[PDB]
RNA sequence: ACAGGAUCAAAUCUUCCUUGAGCGACUCGACAGGCAAAAAAAAAAAAAAA
RNA sequence: GGACUCCUUAACUUAAACUGAGGAGUCAAGUAGGUACAAACCGUACAAGGAUUAAUUAUGUCCAA
RNA sequence: AUUAACAUAACAACAU
RNA sequence: GAGUCUAGCUUCAGUUGUUAUCUGAUUGGUAUUGCAUGCCCUGAGUACGUAAGGAAAAGGAAAGGUUAACCGCUAUUUAAACAAAAAA
RNA sequence: ACACAGUCGGUACGAAGUCGAAACAAGGUAGUUGAUGG
RNA sequence: UCCCUUGUUAUUGAACAAGAUUCAGUUAGGAACGAUAGUUCACCGUCAGAUGUAAUACGUGAGCUGGGUGUCUGGAGACAGUUUGUUCCCUAUCUAC
RNA sequence: UUUUUUUUUUUUUUUUUUUUUUUUUUUU
RNA sequence: UUUUUUUUUUUUUU
RNA sequence: UUUUUUUUUUUUUUU
């Protein structure tokens, strides 16, 4: 809450106050204190669907691969995603799971909200979302989600909000052609929209007409690829691009339709969740398998005129 | 363009109230609150106006003597 | 629509609450509209008499004397058949 | 913030709402508001008599005109008829009756006489009046270079507010042409104070605008000559004094205390100009939270048959009168006057 | 209370006829004291709507 | 104009006239204690009426008797052993036998 | 109420190959508040307003918990129930010789 | 809510019935926050104590 | 030195609301009714005036009525 | 001193 | 009475198109494909045909083009140049 | 107000009582009930 | 049923490949330039995007213009953006002994 | 350090994403 | 009459 | 075979 010129100097000076990097291990062992007693393995069915996850956009990065091809990947962090409540047909009328994410100061949370958290036995949350899934994939209350839910090398469905650009013109928003810069052209005609309708035969402008206005701030969805995951820090690297600001909430789910059919067919995935067995170690870091063929192979393409 | 017809009284009447609310919510209300804050601080004294202006003061008067307990004036000395 | 003026016959068709599929057929001629229903146009057989509902009042006496068909379409043996206008 | 109004403000609309503000919804909303409003009052459970307000001069004018209308003559005339006003006639047929200012003066004298007579009655502590009584004053201010549009904005703001409050409201504007109104306000306050009325109980009733004229000027253009003019309006204001009875009911019950008073109180408290005993005394009128909790406790007490309206009114009036009397006594003593002079003055 | 109820069984009945009949009841024209200004009708309940014919 | 007839449009209208065509409706104060009624009497009103019958020698009407009997009959299962004696003694003193004695024999 | 909006939309469902089950549905189709667009008459108003008195009158007349409950149930839809109404019913229920707490009524 | 009720009566840990669907779910009852200063692409960031 | 319709008929592409003739109605200068929506068609015991009444007409009789 | 157009205010209303 | 998350309704085009009988302790019982420009590869020098000549079922990929999103890399433009020591 | 901003028409007090309801009949006593084998 | 993409498999003087006429949908995805200015047509050269029609007042001139076979600062409709609220401007004063 | 295409990524979902509105309240 | 049914068919004549 | 027509303002075809 400082001044402009104080904030600007802060922005520059922040770099000098960075804590040392953690120490990442090669192996991980879990005990009974991190496992839901109610958690068990369930065989999937033909009409079974899994749950989604929430993430925060951190930033972009470039990473190599086994063949040596560089790719751009976005980093996402699951900020302690925990199940709050469940929905049943008898109780509510539909199967769903409610989850929470984030943290809020106690000096900002209302009493009715704090009542929920007391029951839940969890710290205050910033955001709450819900997922629709099949009845056979209802996770127990209080279970903490992990990055291990998605296996590397599978297609994911990512949803989020776009950025904001304020007010923009017709030429700026849509990308109109306009008029020439010369050859006897009026000032106003430079960036004018031109015809916007028909003659007296149609006295009404059709709905959904492309016009000037505030731009940005819309929902958008995109496909992504799981490139790398981290268990320690709970990090996920997604191949492609994700909308929203560097910190905005984003939803991640499995493939749907063609995406599933074509890609997510031969990939074994833990349907309910990751279920570690007490007394056994697990990897910390998992990488995407390399391709089959050499990417750096330029065969000959015949060019014959006829 | 040019107007095709005359505006009725009703419209004008409506507009009046619209405008009044618009202004009140954005000018007057802000100004009032800004004005009222200065009370805590001593009044403003201008150097330019010193030729005619009264001496400086700090103490504020009480407009409502009815709800003013405690002594009001001091007895004259011998 | 965009057209300013339209024929009354076309307009009539335009007002029919039916699917596009049947609309097309109706327009073509394969189908007719009558009594709020859609049915096959009447069949005119060579030599046989036409329905009494399509001839003029003075032509009914002569139409009733002509031969009549009391069989199925498969059993029909007419040299030529066409829809009656 | 710093040279920029907040972007996230909320501007009210009197004719539209995102939650719906249709005709049908208006009815319901109004009904509920009225219902809630009505219930906020606290009437006494026991009264001896109810005395209403009436204007003798206004009744006499109607009585004088009714006889002329129905009989066609004047009071006492037995030979002659009524002559109405005619074009070019200098004589006013209704010249015997008083004017508005004279009737207001008669009212102001009658209310003083009634106030003096009130002390004789022994059962004056259990008598109802309602609303309407009080002295009335009227002023005027002409030659104002402002139109109706401009005038209305200010007028509506100042309407239904305390004399002192209005001054502040107009002052806060930081405008130039508002000085004309400011001067009228200040002159009215000074005149009312000199007339002996209590300026602490004086409220703005209503207003009135009168068109005076226009001053046109030439304005040349490329292919025409427009006419530029100036506005001229006159503002008429009305003031009314709130009796003790009325005053009590509005501050104690309704809790519709002005802002100036509360600001003064808070100022004194913050500056330590008073002791610890005054905070509690002003608790009913200090802050909005205290007012609300006080009103809720009042309602509970009332329902419990624990609260005495007449007793609270008497305590209120006695405290106010004692403070007013002590102010004058101390002011007189400050000059060093003798005991005989003090006794004769008060 | 003055509120009357009519529960019908529309099983194998014609939509048009049923509608026509219902209209009468809804309108309240069947009563002597019919007022077009107001709704003088009575509540109507219909079941087995799936069984209609055309 | 229109597809239909314009004249064939019945309009509601009164066939007579009277002074009560514009009498406003208002909610009058509602009784706070409805139990005070003999019809809707209670154990207290029953006992009070029984005491009054034993005190006075007045010859009451048939209606009173009827109503009193019916109420008692209705509410027979709520009476106390002490109140039953009073209610039966009232009847015995007034020489009335309306089937009351048989009904009270099941609850006594 | 110059204009009262009310439309029956085509809701999502699956009626194809429907099997007749002798069971009640979830709930009523129509739930929207019914708002009249006309001023009521004297008789209408009276019928609408008589409940306030009839409730108490029948409560008083009642001679058993069954009757009490029934009476209460009948005036279910009756909005704007004053506190004292509850008190009255409670007193009557206690006088009648108790009641069934478990009762839906 | 194991809150109420029946029975020659229940594994630890209610055999069975009622609560119309325990008010759509949770929670609160001094609950909740419009405007001002300051900050402010959406959004987030201040415990109280002049 | 006339606009629509009925019978006859000249011209035209047996075309056009055209151009022009013979003899009846209506409008022009006609109300209200019917014909779904804008003079010309049907009917009229066809509009001095007022009211809470009865009738075979074009024509209608499942709902809007 | 003075009509209308025009400008402002007060009172009056409940089957809503 | 109030806070959160939600049921129903609404949504570019458009439809009503789904389950008799029922492995006897013998590794078990339909399953996210609506959709579609051109050129190249496997199938294939195969079907076909004297010869020349030369297909489909399925998948895989390199250009061009449209929409949307974003600033990890490259290109254009452009801004900033300030508080580690409690001996300071 | 949907209206070229109009015209016609426009609300039927009591029981909101009750120590009534007796000179119909019956009566599971409710100031209850009157026809009807599809 | 509109130039290409669909109707495995019988309309064919259809061996394959490449082709011609006709019909059908729950209406799905697409179709690049230049020179001469003879108001537009046969034809000409390149990428081969692979034989590429009409209506809407020339569709469109209070949005723009050109070598001939005028001006206008948007009052109401429509369309594209935006709207705290029951209260937080003012006012809203029973019953009657 | 910011903006942009001259760079990069997707071309999937439509009972989906999303949303301003809890409705047994028939005369506020 | 049988989910046989992109322009392909069977059974029975209702 | 008939009642049901341009009923072509809407619903409906209940025979």
């Amino acid at each position: 809450y400082d001044s402009r010129w104080v904030k600007r100097l802060d922005r520059l000076r922040e770099s000098k106050f960075y804590d040392p990097a953690p120490i990442i291990k090669e192996e991980e062992i879990l005990e009974a204190d991190k496992i839901h007693p109610l958690l068990k393995k369930v065989t999937p069915s033909w009409n079974s669907r899994r749950t989604g996850l929430l993430a925060y956009k951190i930033g972009m990065m470039s990473l190599w691969d086994g063949w040596g091809e560089r790719h751009a990947v976005t980093v996402c962090q699951v900020d302690r995603c925990v199940v709050m409540d469940q929905r049943t047909l008898d109780k509510d009328g539909y199967e769903a799971c409610v989850m929470g994410i984030g943290y809020k100061p106690i000096h900002k949370v209302t009493k009715p909200m704090l009542g929920v958290y007391i029951r839940s036995q969890i710290e205050p949350k910033s955001r709450i979302a819900e997922f629709k899934c099949s009845s056979d994939c209802l996770l127990p209350v209080g279970h903490e989600m992990s990055v291990r839910h998605f296996t590397p090398g599978q297609q994911v469905f990512v949803s989020g909000w776009s950025k904001d650009k304020g007010y923009l013109g017709v030429k700026k928003r849509w990308g109109f052609a306009g008029q020439n810069a010369s050859h006897g052209v009026e000032a106003k005609a430079h960036s004018s929209p031109g015809s916007i309708g028909q003659s007296k035969t149609v006295n009404v402008v059709w709905r959904f007409k492309k016009m000037a206005g505030h731009a940005g701030g819309d929902p958008r969805v995109v496909n992504c690829k799981v490139f790398r995951i981290e268990a320690q820090r709970n990090l996920i690297f997604l191949k492609g691009c994700v909308p929203g600001y560097k910190g905005s909430l984003i939803k991640i789910s499995d493939a749907r339709g063609k995406t599933h059919h074509r890609h997510n067919r031969h990939i074994p995935l833990h349907f309910p969740t990751f279920v570690p067995e007490p007394g056994v170690s697990y990897p910390v870091t998992l990488e995407c398998p390399d391709a089959e063929q050499d990417p750096f192979l330029y065969p000959e393409i015949a060019i014959a005129d006829k | 363009a040019v107007p095709k017809g005359k505006r009725s009284k009703h419209k004008c009447k409506q507009r009046q109230l619209i405008y009044f609310f618009d202004q009140f919510d954005g000018v007057f209300k802000r100004r009032r609150e800004s004005f009222y804050r200065s009370f805590y601080n001593p009044p403003y004294f201008s150097k330019q106006t010193e030729q005619t202006s009264l001496p400086p003061s700090v103490l504020r008067p009480f407009r409502f003597p009815g709800f003013w307990p405690g002594r009001f004036a001091f007895k004259m000395a011998s | 629509g965009h057209k300013h003026s339209e024929s009354v016959l076309q307009q009539f068709y335009n007002r029919l609450p039916v699917r596009k599929r049947f609309l097309k057929a109706i327009r073509k001629g394969t189908l007719i509209w009558d009594k709020g229903q859609v049915k096959i146009p009447p069949i005119a057989m060579q030599g046989y008499g036409l329905p009494n509902k399509l001839v003029l009042p003075h032509q009914k006496e002569f139409n009733n004397k002509l031969p009549k068909f009391k069989g199925k379409i498969n059993q029909l043996k007419a040299t030529r058949i066409w829809f009656q206008d | 913030s710093s040279g920029l109004p907040n972007t996230k403000r909320r501007i009210r609309d009197p004719f539209w709402r995102r939650s719906g503000w249709w005709r049908w919804r208006q009815q319901e909303v109004k009904a509920m508001n009225r219902s809630r409003a009505f219930r906020r009052h606290l009437f006494p459970r026991f009264t001896t008599e109810t005395v209403s307000f009436v204007d003798a001069a206004e009744a006499e004018a109607k009585r004088f005109k009714e006889i002329v209308a129905e009989t066609g003559r004047y009071p006492g005339q037995t030979v002659n008829f009524f002559v109405p006003k005619v074009e070019g006639a200098k004589l006013d047929p209704f010249a015997a009756l008083p004017s508005r200012q004279k009737r207001l003066k008669l009212r102001r004298k009658a209310v003083r006489e009634a106030e003096e007579a009130e002390k004789a009655r022994e059962d004056a502590d259990f008598v109802w009046r309602g609303k309407g009584g009080g002295r009335v004053w009227e002023e005027r201010k002409a030659n104002i270079p402002l139109g109706k549009k401009k005038l209305l904005l200010y007028c509506t703001i100042i309407k239904g507010l305390q004399i002192t409050d209005a001054i502040d409201w107009l002052s806060s504007l930081c405008l130039h042409r508002v000085n004309y109104l400011l001067n009228l306000l200040n002159a009215s306050r000074k005149k009312i104070h000199e007339q002996g009325g209590d300026i602490s109980r004086v409220y703005v009733e209503s207003y009135m605008l009168n068109i005076q004229g226009q001053i046109k000027r030439p304005q040349f253009r490329l292919r025409m000559v427009n006419l530029i003019k100036t506005w001229k309006f006159a503002v008429v204001l009305r003031f009314r004094e709130y009796p003790m009875d009325e005053y009590f009911h509005k501050l104690f019950i309704l809790k519709h205390v002005p802002r100036s008073l509360t600001t003064d109180m808070r100022l004194a408290l913050a500056g330590q100009r008073v002791g610890l005993h005054a905070v509690r005394d002003w608790y009913p009128f200090l802050d909005s939270k205290t007012r609300f909790f006080h009103r809720k406790r009042l309602k509970w007490l009332d329902r419990t048959r624990q609260f005495d309206y007449c007793l609270a009114r008497r305590v209120f009036k006695s405290k106010y009168e004692e403070n007013c009397r002590r102010r004058k006594i101390q002011v007189l003593q400050a000059r060093g006057a003798s005991d005989a002079v003090i006794e004769e003055a008060n | 209370s003055g509120n009357h109820w009519h529960v019908l069984d529309g099983k194998g009945r014609s939509v048009g006829g049923l509608a026509a009949q219902v209209v009468r009841l809804l309108q309240g024209k069947h009563r002597v004291d019919f007022t077009p200004r107001t709704a003088a009708g009575d509540s109507v309940i219909v079941v087995n709507a799936i069984h209609l014919k055309m | 104009g229109g597809p239909g007839r314009a004249l064939c449009t019945p309009t509601f209208h009164g066939l007579s006239d009277g002074p009560y065509r514009r009498l406003k409706f208002s909610l009058k104060p509602i009784r706070h204690d409805y139990r005070d009624v003999l019809v809707s009497a209670d154990l207290r009103k029953l006992a009070e009426t029984a005491q009054e019958l034993l005190r006075g020698k007045e010859t009451k009407r048939r209606a009173f008797w009827e109503i009193f009997s019916k109420r008692v009959k209705a509410s027979a299962h709520m009476l106390s052993p002490s109140l039953m004696a009073l209610i039966a003694k009232s009847f015995d003193v007034h020489d009335r036998d309306t089937g009351i004695y048989v009904a009270l024999a099941t609850v006594l | 109420f110059f204009y009262y909006r009310f439309h029956k939309r085509i809701g999502k469902g699956n009626f194809n190959r429907y099997l007749e089950f002798y069971q009640k549905p979830r709930g009523i189709e129509n739930t929207l508040r019914l708002r009249y667009n006309y001023t009521p008459t004297f008789t209408a108003k009276k019928r609408s307003e008589m409940w306030k008195v009839n409730l108490v009158k029948k409560i008083a007349h009642a001679t058993d918990a069954k009757q009490v409950l029934d009476v209460w149930t009948y005036y279910r839809h009756r909005r704007t129930k004053r506190p004292y109404h509850y008190l009255l019913a409670l007193q009557r229920l206690v006088e009648v010789g108790g009641c069934d707490p478990t009762d839906f009524r």
